[PDB]
RNA sequence: UGGAGAGUUUGAUCCUGGCUCAGGGUGAACGCUGGCGGCGUGCCUAAGACAUGCAAGUCGUGCGGGCCGCGGGGUUUUACUCCGUGGUCAGCGGCGGACGGGUGAGUAACGCGUGGGUGACCUACCCGGAAGAGGGGGACAACCCGGGGAAACUCGGGCUAAUCCCCCAUGUGGACCCGCCCCUUGGGGUGUGUCCAAAGGGCUUUGCCCGCUUCCGGAUGGGCCCGCGUCCCAUCAGCUAGUUGGUGGGGUAAUGGCCCACCAAGGCGACGACGGGUAGCCGGUCUGAGAGGAUGGCCGGCCACAGGGGCACUGAGACACGGGCCCCACUCCUACGGGAGGCAGCAGUUAGGAAUCUUCCGCAAUGGGCGCAAGCCUGACGGAGCGACGCCGCUU
RNA sequence: UAGCGCCGGCCAACUCCGUGCCAGCAGCCGCGGUAAUACGGAGGGCGCGAGCGUUACCCGGAUUCACUGGGCGUAAAGGG
């Protein structure tokens, strides 16, 4: 847009779940666009269409305005945010220190929650200017001076403008704008610089040059010519940024320097985890970029193989090897949650595998739930941890202290963050696995979703865990039993092991398949001649009784299989 | 028009032109397949490799060779008795479908998308 | 399996040629090394070419 | 998406009428000669006969029709008016025939 | 003028033979590494798909407008009809849309080889040649208008040009039937009667310049019909009803059951069919003393298809890979009435499968097509892009 | 920017500690069960060379398809 040096900025409108963070930049911002009886619709913002089913906004690029102030900056900002809640944020969190300041309007029913204290910590490590705008025309039933206050007593920011620009239609941000840029501080259009530009959104090559949007925060570039980051980046010439415009790709020359534009050509499918980390772009000697690029962790015949659909979002389990002597299917997928369904097996939610040190010196032996029966006393299974490392807010610690025992919980050492409110920070060790079944839901609701988690585990050494088998007249079942701890061996006992009945019944021996875990039994889980001699006998009837009584014990016997696994597995 | 099992044309994504049926797919009590409905049944005839293959489907109506009646008494008979596919709840198989124009297939307007793809003649 | 390095299970891509092991029937075939998810043995410092090994840094 | 040269076919089109019909007349009138030949008609055969001259060269006034099987149009017929003639013909004009 | 071996049996030895190695090499390949330069070269596995851009025209020195300009005016104004037209979009009319780019599937056969046959032919535009070159009438696009339509388009009526068609002259002559001479299966010459000819425009105004025309000369191209050559299975041993010939006819650049009716009764087959498996094929390349064998992609030759299948049309010349018509599968688009399309062209994406390529750059010459010339196009080609992928040289 | 394979014998070029009928490589015979020149480790030599093994195929070699150039009584087979 011709607007060199000087001006532009970086704002965001994050907030928490569904709060219409897809409202304000929606349309009628006078840049006029949009229409001829094909508008963007509601919500939207590119997107998939696909999302149609629940209008599920997963990322927010592109999208910027141009002309729209009284004559002044004219347009320079960007307009990326994100949707979701704690659904994306971490692993999106690429553009959370991304542009500095967030826009975000409270929502007047549910109001603030987890993901505005938290969504906050963020805007702190980079360097934002807090924006605190109540949204919705305050709709039927609602208050609006309350509410627009209440989040003035515990964000601790006080009447810091905002505009109760109402959600549906109402003003539409009919102030921010002239506001943004006197609300907002600058980021700084160096007009040459070694090429700060920190690596963006993934987006695929549509069918030739990969698109990864940059940022010169601080020099220039222009379109066909060479770049090096870091890992040297064997790249060369590439076309000219074009912006994320609302439609197919655009013309014009590249981005400035802080702009929003984006990477194209140089790159053709040649995918290779290349996500990046840095500017990528280069020209001269300039430091690396602020390491400001990570996610974390992952919080909770064919087919495949290599569910590279998009590794760059990928959670984070690469199918791996997984050893189940069931028929294995899924696996390490119960990470992700919340998200699935994608196109053309069972979630057996966890699988894990631990280290085994078996007496005489054997080391990991390849630990497993299958991998050679007990043969010689064990050693106590035996594996790593996790501790407690949380923040909270309130006391929601009576909670976590009590559901957190789940696994011989240690107070690793109970902490108290000061100046803040409420917050705390608590720690304990643990298991990986365990952590993996009945915690993400709890990890929530005990706190009522607020606070993440991060540790790095730890534990070894001894630790109960025993073998919990089962029982099904023939012998070794199917394929269960792993590690029986903390009277464990019950525990799943009345669940698993009452597997209904394996659907399939066959023959009506009725075999008594109990759960041969490691005693001592635990777990408890025919014609119809006899009436045909009617009206008398009670001799006669013992006679025809005592024929088929015969074959029972001559059956479950002779008739060796009688093993209806491949059901269900549940 | 209606139908428990029958022979009753399919001239869809089967490998060759019919499906035996099944019934209807809704009230209980109802014994007649009215048209606009969808609809349990199965192939009985062949395929050429293709797809679906043999087992169980359920799905929904074309035409009737047996007496319709419209709102606006438009009338219209056939003495032939093709009728839809379908994959879940809703969405359409098959990408492709010869078929006409025709009046009270769109009309339970549960799946628009169908009217395009089976415009044409005979 | 060629090789002194046990790896793999009920399934494996890799990839295979073969060569007599003029030991046992009809066997035929000796999958290499490192390629796909099999692994490759170290330690066996000259001779990594067959059973794929990329050399060390004399370490 | 568009390519010009539809033209060609469409121009061409006028064309299938043309000659076709051109061609087409050529039979009639030269069986009417034939039909003519069955009945002592023989003059009457022959003026179409010059008819026919007529429509084969308006077909080699351009790219129409001729190698030698216009000329077989010709011998043909006026072969079989030949062959009629000998059905007690008494032939009249060599306006039909080379004297 | 070019032809190396050894080894393994059994207590030992020698034969018959089997095993595998020393030779080289090919569109390759994991493995390690990996400096450059040069050259060569890269879908042989679903003949699946395939998105977006791009592969064939330019003619106003053919013809007439719409369309913007140039300026004068024909014109006082209000204006616009116009003088050059500068251009320009479409259209009409011209010639190219068959040659180039592809890959080689299915076919074993006269398709190709190789040679003849062409006394049963044809050539657009080639030069050489005899030339020849009048009157007359008539339609179409767009234009006007109505008519349907989200658009695109679709529909009637009315006008209008001309190298467009028709109109009868006009014959240096050409075509056939019958008759001839001279060779004798539709050879070459004479015989009467019919039959038959066809715009001008461009320029410097009478000459030029391109064309227009029948006929001839050969050039060139293609065509058919045969000689011979042309892959493995005889646990495929008899099969063939346009199947085999005759009449006569039919249509066809040209014969022939290519087709019909009819007359006849066959007709081929152990020299190897009727089958089955398997395959563009020859240039060739590779092996190798030779004999010889194997293979046949990049380079050349035709056929072959060029979504599957088929049929014709124009037309100098086809069964038409960036055409028509229709079925058969498929596609995406619809405003839901309808559409519109075919990357085995380019470049390039997925699926494939071990495996294989820059959404280059370019009109420069070389090549074609136009055009009287300017001019103008072409992922032909060009060089470059990238794979020690091969190959030659190259330092470490 | 120097590296890969190679070393019983064929068909080139040595030992060494490890190992100790396992773990083994293997054109071909196979070579090894507590002193292994083939197995690990070094070191050396050898080989070619920025390319070395690498299978696959191709024919050769090989007279193991034979017209040139063969054999077929007991070795494979003469038809009753
Ligand atoms: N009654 C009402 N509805 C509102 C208001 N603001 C937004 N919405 C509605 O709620 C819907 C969701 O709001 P929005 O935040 O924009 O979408 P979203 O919650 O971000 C869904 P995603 O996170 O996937 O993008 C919107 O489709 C909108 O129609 C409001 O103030 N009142």
């Amino acid at each position: 847009v011709r607007m060199d040096l000087s001006r532009i900025r970086n704002f965001s409108i994050i907030a928490h779940v569904d709060h219409g963070k897809s409202t304000l930049a929606d349309r009628i911002l006078e840049l006029t666009h949009a229409v001829s009886d094909r508008e963007m619709r509601e919500q939207f913002l590119d997107s998939l269409e696909l999302e149609r089913e629940r209008g599920i906004t997963i990322k927010a690029s592109a999208v910027r305005v141009t002309y729209r102030a009284k004559d002044g900056e004219e347009y320079v900002f960007h307009l990326i945010d994100t949707p979701g809640h704690v659904d994306f944020t971490y692993e999106v969190s690429r553009a959370l220190a991304a542009v500095e300041g967030v826009l975000l309007v409270v929502d007047a029913s549910q109001g603030v929650e987890a993901e505005t204290l938290a969504k906050f910590y963020m805007a702190l490590e980079h360097g934002h200017v807090i924006i605190p705008v109540i949204n919705k025309i305050d709709l039927p039933n609602a208050r609006p001076l309350e509410v627009a206050l209440e989040v003035e007593e515990v964000l601790g920011l006080p009447a810091d403008e905002a505009i109760f620009a109402s959600g549906k239609t109402g003003e539409g941000v009919e102030e921010i704008l002239e506001a943004i840029v006197q609300r907002i501080p600058p980021p700084k259009g160096d007009p040459e610089a070694p090429l700060k530009a920190l690596i963006f959104d993934s987006v695929y090559d549509a069918y030739q040059g990969v698109i990864p949007y940059l940022r010169l925060f601080e020099g220039r570039v222009r379109p066909g010519d060479r770049i090096r980051i870091y890992s040297t980046g064997k790249e060369f010439t590439v076309d000219k940024v074009g912006v994320f415009t609302p439609q197919g790709l655009v013309a014009t020359e590249a981005l400035e320097a802080g702009e929003v534009g984006w990477l194209v050509a140089a790159i053709r499918d040649i995918h290779d985890v290349q996500v990046g980390d840095t500017i990528t772009l280069a020209d001269r000697p300039t430091p690396s970029p602020y390491p400001g690029f990570r996610p974390a962790k992952p919080v909770v015949g064919k087919l495949r193989d290599a569910l590279e659909k998009l590794k760059l979002n990928d959670a984070a389990l690469t199918f791996e090897p997984e050893s189940s002597t069931a028929l294995g299917f899924g696996f390490r997928c119960g990470f992700l949650g919340l998200l699935h369904a994608e196109i053309v097996l069972i979630a057996t939610a966890p699988s894990v595998v631990y280290k085994v040190r078996l007496k005489s010196g054997e080391e990991v032996e390849v630990h497993n739930p299958a991998d050679l029966p007990d043969p010689t006393r064990i050693e106590e299974i035996l594996e790593p941890y996790v501790k407690l490392t949380i923040f909270t807010p309130e006391e929601y610690v009576g909670s976590l202290m009590q559901l957190l025992q789940e696994k011989r919980g240690r107070l690793v050492n109970m902490n108290y963050l000061p100046g803040a409110q409420k917050r705390v920070e608590l720690v304990y060790e643990a298991p990986f696995a365990e952590i993996l079944y009945d915690f993400h839901d709890r990890l929530k609701s005990v706190s009522r979703g607020y606070a993440s988690m991060d540790y790095e585990q730890a534990g070894y050494r001894p630790g109960d865990l025993v073998k919990v088998n089962v029982l099904v007249h023939g012998e070794v079942v199917d394929a269960l039993t792993f590690i029986a701890h903390r009277e464990k061996a019950y525990t799943m006992a009345r669940a698993i092991v009452d597997k209904l009945a394996e659907v399939i019944p066959r023959q009506l021996f009725e075999v008594p398949i109990q759960a041969a875990i490691g005693g001592k039994i635990i777990a408890r889980a025919r014609k119809d001649v006899l009436a045909k001699c009617y009206g008398g006998d009670v001799t006669r009837k013992k006679k025809l009784l005592e024929k088929q009584k015969e074959g029972k014990k001559r059956l479950k016997a002779i008739g060796k299989v009688e093993v209806p696994q491949e059901a269900f597995l549940a | 028009m209606i139908q428990p099992q029958t022979y009753l044309e399919v001239a869809d994504n089967t490998g060759a032109r019919k499906i035996m049926c099944i019934r209807v797919l809704k009230g209980s009590n109802a014994k007649y397949a009215t048209v606009g409905d969808v609809i349990v049944a199965s192939v009985k005839e062949a395929i050429p490799r293709g797809a679906v293959k043999e087992g169980d489907v359920v799905k929904a109506v074309v035409v009737r060779t047996k007496k319709e009646v419209k709102r606006p008494d438009g009338s219209a008979i056939r003495f032939d008795d093709n009728a839809a596919v379908i994959i879940n709840n809703q969405l359409e198989p098959r990408g492709t479908r010869v078929f006409g124009p025709v009046a009270r297939e769109l009309r339970e307007k549960g799946f628009m998308k169908i009217v395009s793809l089976a415009p044409e003649v005979l | 399996i060629p090789g002194e390095g046990h790896n793999l299970q009920e399934h494996s891509v890799v990839l295979i040629r073969g060569g007599r092991v003029k030991d046992l029937p009809g066997v035929r075939y000796h999958i290499v090394r490192g390629v796909y998810d099999a692994a490759g043995v170290k330690d066996r410092k000259k001779s990594r070419s067959k059973y794929g090994t990329k050399k060390p840094k004399e370490a | 998406r568009n390519l010009s040269a539809l033209k060609r076919h469409r121009q061409s089109l006028k064309r299938r009428l043309r000659n076709k019909a051109k061609k087409s007349a050529i039979k009639t009138l030269s069986k009417k000669a034939i039909q003519l030949a069955q009945e002592g008609k023989a003059e009457e055969a022959l003026k179409i006969m010059r008819k026919a001259e007529s429509l084969i060269d308006k077909a080699a006034k351009g790219s129409t029709l001729h190698k030698n099987a216009a000329a077989r149009r010709k011998s043909r017929l006026m072969r079989k008016v030949r062959q009629l003639l000998e059905a007690a013909g008494a032939p009249l004009i060599g306006g039909g025939l080379s004297a």
